[PDB]
């Protein structure tokens, strides 16, 4: 009952007569050669025109085909049914599997639960790394983010948090990957279903190749899964793998839907798309998630408006960087910049507590006297501040941990360190008690039982 | 160009145009307007910036064989939209809505030489059942093409003709 | 002989006999507009996005826009002699490409038509130029290896089918070598290959296809050609073309290695044709979708299990896997490995090879930087045998290179220290290697069983090229069964061990280099 | 040397296969320019109409 | 060269009269919508800054 | 074996001159179903048979 | 006749409306009667509605609307063959010297494509300059690009006029010099420089300078590059100097600025490495010719990764870079051995003698240069015998570098020298594996061959 008049790109506008146009998020329909094609309205243009994005390939499509206006938004199958399948962006079985005998579908796009509903958890969630749980703890029921550059090991952190305390874990499980690899989600497929976890895992693919929209709206396909669970009582896990890429799609679109653009040529609403998912990820009173998301920063640039407008939507916030990876010291966190709502002497005890801060200062303390070293050489550094160098590269060491998915790369076996392990370990460090044992001790150990074991060996 | 904002006016017009039954007076009278607009003199005028309610009457004055309202209407509103200059264009699209109403098209025949008229009432035959319209034929002759015929009905050709054959088989090879 | 008249005519007249009169009817249009290349056709009810359309000559544009009454499109080729007013044909075609094995050993250009002398393509019908790569479910999980004929690469930074390997570096540090020579390699690996060169001279294309010539690689390469004076539009659209030739043999369940020479200067090249169109620019004045440009490109080299290759081919394909290997080429500016296409690559890419101009300038080639270059697939790509002796090979050198810079001044731990310098100075000293010089996973193997199982103290920097000239030529001459079984499987054992040190003894007692 | 010997040999065959291509169709246009007539124009305007 | 709302019926009307009612001075039509605003014709009485009722009990604020 | 496939060359346009003549009719003859004599063409087609 | 009819008139930028079925071909020229001569417009892009946006090849002023505008049919065509040696001419082809009119026969259109894929030579040649320093550490491929990174008060011109005599005369080719935007004192004072040295006969000049509108500044390197080909097809090795590419691309910077076009990377134009492109890729070694080129290269604001030379080192295959050191001590050319680099320097290209013969000295000299400073802190007697010796070699190979050009006999009085590339292998390894080491430095200095230095150390 509506004509397409124009396709641009990813968007086509399309003409209905004056008393039928759809409304806003609505889904419309059409034939692009043997394929059937899913639109969704985003503006009302005056004049009956409609102007939406399409979510598949745009290519095929002529000019004044006949579109079908669907009257309901984009709805996706939802609860216990889709548990262990994977899907679409528009909720169909992506598996080769058959249907999902689904009970009842929800519309992606929903309002965020009242202020009235919310709700504050305290209860500390202990992970095997050390150096996640001693500068930047996380609760249950809260977000995370792991802040990094291409390549540092954003992924590989989030692997390990989903072994760590994902099979660790009664409730079930949503795994969002939005513009990401094909290949790592078949990788993580079929690890699942070799352990057979895979049943308490619901997983949503919006990978790299499909067009924009897919990738688009892919994530909220996901948070609503997510949030089904959520409101059933129940407790839940959601890992997004890219929040990044849910940006990237909008500024992809924006300029094509008429909207003049803004600080660093990203969309003039990138707050605003941001804040409106964000802001139903959350914990309540009636059931909490979990959450982590792991957060690309474009060019290793920690200013762009990109990820400095995600930081204010994180409680624990993990920034990875190149310059450490690049010392082989992998998990890269940095320490001086990784932070935690969850960090107060009331939440973690004042030992843990001030553990943190003394690492924190010794390292900062290094990093003031990179620079004279440079220039000068370290031999002119006063006698007390040689010490502070020699443990502030201790301690640099002794953050690194192997991990179990990532024997593949350095075929040491994993380690799983507790936190009562490692505040004692840094204790130590700091006040001196292992100021006679070579740097390389520290290198890749799980405990200091393991390190001051290592020294024999050198 | 003024393809694109002429779209809207013409459809009004025609619209319009419609629900009265003066389908041919409509046109005629656009044809007229289209005219005004093409004189050495009005053309400056229409370039010029003028407030659009004092150039609307001057052009209005320039013309007594517009009907007391609808016609002046129109051209008030196109003057306060600065979009006088698109009349010519409102009237080829208004030309084309009324030849799709009245389910009408005109398919240009290009030939080497003029056609027996026996070849042309089958050509018309032939494409009032390609086309539903009732078909105008308008002959032409060329003589690069140098036989066979070229049937162009708007954007659809039937390259019929042997210069085509030439041209299509000589890039087989 | 052979140029045989009645041959030529036969052709012909097969040609004349196989063909079609009866008219057809199509749609036209006219060019309203010219300018930079693009074109602003008027008419064109019926076209499709994405499609071909003919121009005068037998040259063709690819549609962009549907605007509401006007088609904006790019030419693909001169554009200079095109003139308002001219008509111009919807093809009912989408953007296709000469496909085939029928292409092996033909330079051709990016829309399939050859540029050498050689006459018309042999080739299986034709394939979309964009597409969609095969979904999660159809993928499988890299295993087989992929030999280049760097002992460097193969052993810190393996390969494997069906990976996606960044080469980035800045200019004139060895990566068009080291591509070449992976090309090379193949020649007798069963691994069709193909290689796009991207805005690149001419006189360098021709020196390639020389070399490729030179030590028979060419009857098994396809060579997709784009030099720097084309339009910019074949650059942009010349690795979408690539790698719809090589999907034609992954899909069969067959193996090919794709070479994309800059995906540099493709962004480039589509930041041209971006800025042309008016489009808001972002970061570096590149498009919004630069990434989306290279993401659905290299997310097609990919590897598919054997239902995708049986349900594809019809059933007539059973129990095979296909794979289609990228090796993406970038270049970055004064070793910048933090700008933002290299970036975005190197988040699109399953790894990278790093090649450091700091120790080009010093002799050391291949210059892998370890530290920097990683390979996301790890050991599961290597041979057994290799994936043994190589182990933390890698992070073995980067500490030593690192070491090397506090070192440089003065150090203590003296001799545990110094030890680890003189290993790690003499396995840098063996990873470098000369131009077209690859050597088997034999070769390779034993050499690193030297390397770790000590064997190399004594001799010194200036005899560990001879120590592996005599070794190898040693090895050649005696345990020519042993090396053809060690080629032949990934032959590691207690067994292999003990042979190899006999002849590791034996080689270094009795022979003397 | 024997793979540039049998690249040359393709390289001639073409070089000669597209002057006969070429000369072909001319030869062809001028017969038809020099052999039509009423005759064969309403033939083919015939045989095209009738498949229209 | 585009358009500025100049849409086919509202140009209809005009062609009807061109001195169309004035009674409707307080009161307009949604014409568009978008990210959050919304183009309105008529309100030849809306003052900068007012507030417009919408359907419902929502309130817009008048800006250009 | 370049000097060779000179006088290969040279050998074989020397026989495709009998050729043209033959392609172009029955290309001709192809486009246009009507028959065409070689008669009235014997001149023009001479043009075709020298100058290849 | 004339047809088209100018309809806008902004800076350089006019735009003129034909009948709907003439509109002009991209590039085509036009003409108008700018009062009391005529105007030739270049077309650059085809608006809708016949009308047609053009640049003006000369100042514009005075042009007023509705000038009747003759449509050329045809681009820009300009005067090639002997017949230009020794003339001067502007972007269009004009004798701009006084001495008359250009007696050629032919002309050709600038605007060409570059040779196909099977017209490129299948081998790989080097140029005999006859300059010892360069023929060592930096080699020039027939047919490549070569930049010249030297500042000012070194000799480039002098280096240009050396280049010029010697592929005139030890080869049988001639020369084109191109003054892409650069002052017109120098441009005089190479007229000159070149008038009273007898090599005015074997260069052909066009020159467009800071003076000119934006169109001749970009069209002029493509005059001097097609008489380059006209030279190329009758079989000749030929020269191609351009005065300044970083100019050649910031006349495309103003013109597509004129034109509207929307900027790129740090300010240029958005088709930056298509223009430069099309043009360094015309110049190449073609199975009947080759032209190679000499391009003086300004990197701005003394960085190398700034878009316009990081795009321009794409296409240089040499490089040569003058320092004002070298000239301070008294050695002509000025060359800089150690940051003068070229790509044709490797075994598999060169040889291995030669390869290793320039690396030799390389090392030699980049060790003596901090040798030296070593001595200028510690003062000489400090170092080891070792390095005595290391510093007494580098000293000699230093001096070697110096030659006598036949356009420097004005200046040094002796006569000029053309040093074939198998001599100066021989002297350098000479130098190098412990020869020669019985006679003293000023016996190599501005000699020629070695054979020579030996020569001049028995008379002194
Ligand atoms: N392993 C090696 N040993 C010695 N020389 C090498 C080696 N690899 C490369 N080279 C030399 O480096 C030179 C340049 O290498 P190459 O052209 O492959 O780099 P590139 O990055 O492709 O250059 P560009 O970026 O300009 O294309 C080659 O001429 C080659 O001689
Ligand atoms: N614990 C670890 N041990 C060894 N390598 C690691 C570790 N963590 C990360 N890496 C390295 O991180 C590299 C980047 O991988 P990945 O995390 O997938 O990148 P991205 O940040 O884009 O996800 C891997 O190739 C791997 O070698
Ligand atoms: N080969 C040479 N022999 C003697 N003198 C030279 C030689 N090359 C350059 N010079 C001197 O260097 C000076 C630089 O002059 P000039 O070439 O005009 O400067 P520039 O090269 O910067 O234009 C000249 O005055 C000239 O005397
Ligand atoms: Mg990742
Ligand atoms: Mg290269």
């Amino acid at each position: 009952t509506g004509k397409i008049v124009q396709v641009i790109g990813a968007v086509v506008d399309v003409e209905f007569p004056q008393d039928a146009v759809p409304r806003v998020y609505d889904a419309l329909e059409v034939q692009n050669g043997n394929e059937r094609l899913v639109l969704e309205v985003q503006q009302q243009l005056g004049g009956g025109i409609v102007r939406t994005i399409a979510m598949g390939s745009s290519d095929g499509l002529r000019r004044g085909l006949d579109v079908k206006d669907l009257e309901h938004p984009i709805e996706v199958p939802v609860g216990k049914a889709t548990l262990g399948r994977i899907m679409n962006v528009l909720g169909e079985p992506v598996d080769m599997k058959g249907e999902i005998g689904e009970e009842e579908r929800w519309a992606i796009h929903r309002a965020a639960p009242s202020y009235e509903e919310l709700s504050n958890s305290q209860e500390l969630l202990e992970t095997g790394i050390k150096v996640i749980d001693l500068m930047a703890p996380f609760a249950k029921g809260g977000k995370v983010g792991l802040f990094g550059g291409a390549g540092v090991g954003k992924t590989v952190n989030m692997m390990e948090l989903i072994r760590n305390i994902a099979i660790e874990h009664s409730g079930y499980s949503v795994f969002a990957g939005v513009g990401e690899r094909t290949r790592e989600g078949n990788d993580f497929y079929h690890e699942m279903t070799d352990s057979n976890v895979i049943d308490k895992v619901s997983l949503v693919y919006g990978q790299m190749n499909e067009p924009p929209g897919n990738r688009l709206r892919v994530a909220l396909t996901g948070l609503t899964m997510a949030e089904k669970f959520r409101d059933e009582g129940r407790d839940v896990l959601l890992f997004v793998d890219n929040i990044y890429r849910y940006t990237l799609a909008g500024t992809e679109v924006s300029a094509l839907l008429g909207r003049m653009p803004s600080a660093v040529g990203y969309q003039p609403t990138l707050a605003e798309e941001m804040g409106v998912l964000q802001e139903r990820i959350t914990s309540t009173k009636t059931g909490s998630i979990t959450s982590v998301q792991a957060v690309y920063v474009p060019a290793d640039d920690l200013t762009d408006p990109s990820p400095a407008t995600t930081f204010a939507h994180l409680d624990a916030t993990v920034v990875l960087s190149r310059q450490i990876a690049s010392l082989g010291i992998y998990p890269a966190v940095d320490p001086l910049d990784s932070t935690s709502r969850q960090l107060d002497p009331l939440v973690v005890g004042q030992e843990h507590y001030d553990t943190a801060r003394g690492v924190q200062s010794i390292l900062q303390r290094y990093q003031e006297l990179k620079d004279i070293i440079a220039i000068l050489g370290m031999d002119e550094l006063s006698e007390e501040d040689k010490l502070v160098v020699a443990r502030a590269r201790k301690i640099q060491r002794f953050l690194s941990q192997p991990f179990f998915v990532a024997e593949v790369f350095t075929g040491s076996p994993g380690k799983y360190v507790s936190l009562k392990d490692t505040i004692r370990g840094f204790k130590g460090i700091m006040e001196g008690e292992y100021d006679h044992l070579p740097e390389q001790a520290f290198y890749m150990v799980g405990s200091i039982e393991e390190a001051v074991e290592k020294a024999k060996k050198l | 160009e003024f393809i694109t904002v002429a779209r809207p006016y013409a459809k009004a017009a025609f619209d319009f145009a419609v629900e009265h039954q003066s389908v041919e007076r409509w046109q005629d009278m656009l044809a007229f307007a289209a005219e005004v607009t093409k004189n050495e003199q009005m053309a400056e005028l229409l370039s010029g910036a003028l407030a659009p309610e004092t150039l609307a009457e001057s052009f209005i004055a320039v013309a007594g064989e517009q009907l007391d309202e609808n016609g002046q209407n129109l051209i008030r509103v196109m003057a306060e939209n600065g979009r006088l200059n698109a009349l010519p264009d409102v009237l080829e699209q208004f030309i084309h809505l009324r030849a799709v109403s009245e389910a009408t098209a005109e398919v240009d025949v290009i030939s080497a030489a003029a056609l027996s008229e026996q070849q042309l009432a089958k050509i018309s035959a032939a494409m009032e059942k390609r086309l539903s319209r009732k078909v105008k034929l308008n002959a032409k002759i060329d003589k690069s093409v140098m036989a066979g015929v070229i049937i162009r009905a708007g954007d659809m050709v039937i390259d019929g003709s042997v210069r085509g054959r030439l041209e299509r088989l000589a890039d087989v090879l | 002989m052979q140029l045989n008249s009645t041959e030529i005519s036969e052709l012909i007249k097969q040609r004349i006999a196989q063909f079609n009169v009866v008219s057809e009817a199509h749609n036209e249009g006219t060019i309203v507009s010219v300018s930079d290349g693009v074109i602003r056709i008027h008419g064109l009810a019926d076209c499709m996005q994405g499609e071909m359309i003919s121009l005068p000559g037998n040259r063709y544009a690819i549609a962009l826009n549907l605007e509401r009454d006007s088609v904006g499109a790019v030419v693909m080729g001169p554009y200079a002699d095109l003139a308002e007013g001219m008509k111009v044909k919807c093809t009912g075609r989408i953007l296709e490409v000469p496909v085939g094995r029928g292409l092996l050993g033909r330079v051709v250009n990016t829309l399939g038509a050859p540029i050498d002398g050689k006459g018309p393509l042999d080739h299986d019908g034709f394939s979309a130029v964009e597409a969609i790569a095969p979904g999660v479910i159809e993928r499988q999980s890299v295993d087989q290896p992929v030999q280049t004929g760097y002992k460097a690469v193969d052993s810190m930074i393996p390969i494997g089918r069906g990976q996606r390997e960044l080469i980035i570096g800045d200019r004139q540090t060895g990566k068009t070598a080291l591509a070449i020579d992976a090309i090379i390699n193949q020649r007798d690996s069963g691994i069709k290959c193909i290689y796009v060169a991207i805005g690149q001279k001419a006189s360098t294309i021709s020196n390639v296809v020389r070399k490729l010539e030179e030590h028979g690689a060419l009857a098994n390469t396809i060579v997709v050609v784009a030099t720097a004076s084309e339009s910019a539009a074949l650059q942009y659209l010349a690795p979408y073309a690539g790698c719809a030739m090589g999907e034609y043999f992954r899909d069969r369940g067959e193996d090919a290695l794709i070479i994309y020479d800059d995906l540099s200067k493709q962004a480039v090249a589509y930041r041209q044709i971006s800025l042309l169109l008016r489009r808001p620019p972002g970061r570096e004045a590149f498009p919004g979708d630069v990434f989306y440009l290279h993401s659905r490109l290299l997310e097609r080299a990919a590897r598919v299990n054997a239902e995708y290759v049986e349900a594809f081919t019809k059933g007539e394909v059973k129990g095979k896997t296909g794979s289609l290997t990228a090796l993406p080429i970038i270049e970055t500016q004064a070793g910048d490995v933090s700008a933002f296409v290299p970036t975005n690559v190197i988040s699109i890419t399953d790894g990278q090879i790093f090649l450091e101009t700091n120790l080009f300038n010093a002799g050391i080639r291949p210059a892998v930087n370890p530290g920097i270059s990683v390979s996301r697939v790890g050991g599961a790509a290597q041979t057994k045998i290799m994936k043994k002796l190589s182990g933390g090979i890698r992070t073995a050198l980067a500490q030593y290179r690192e070491l090397a810079a506090f070192s440089q001044f003065a150090s203590d731990l003296d001799d545990a220290t110094r030890k680890q310098l003189d290993h790690g100075q003499k396995v840098t000293e063996l990873l470098k290697q000369k131009q077209y010089a690859p050597m088997s996973v034999a070769q390779q193997s034993l050499v690193l069983f030297a390397a770790e199982r000590g064997y190399l103290a004594d001799v010194e920097l200036s005899k560990i090229g001879s120590f592996e000239a005599a070794l190898l030529a040693y090895v050649d001459r005696d345990h020519a069964p042993l090396m053809q079984e060690i080629n032949q499987t990934g032959g590691y054992n207690d067994e292999i061990e003990g042979k190899l040190k006999g002849i590791l003894d034996s080689f270094k007692a009795t022979q003397s280099w | 040397a024997q793979a540039e010997i049998e690249a040359e040999r393709k390289r001639a065959r073409e070089e000669l296969r597209k002057q006969v291509a070429i000369l072909a169709v001319a030869g062809a246009e001028k017969i038809i320019e020099r052999s039509v007539d009423e005759a064969a124009n309403s033939d083919i305007v015939d045989k095209l109409v009738a498949e229209l």
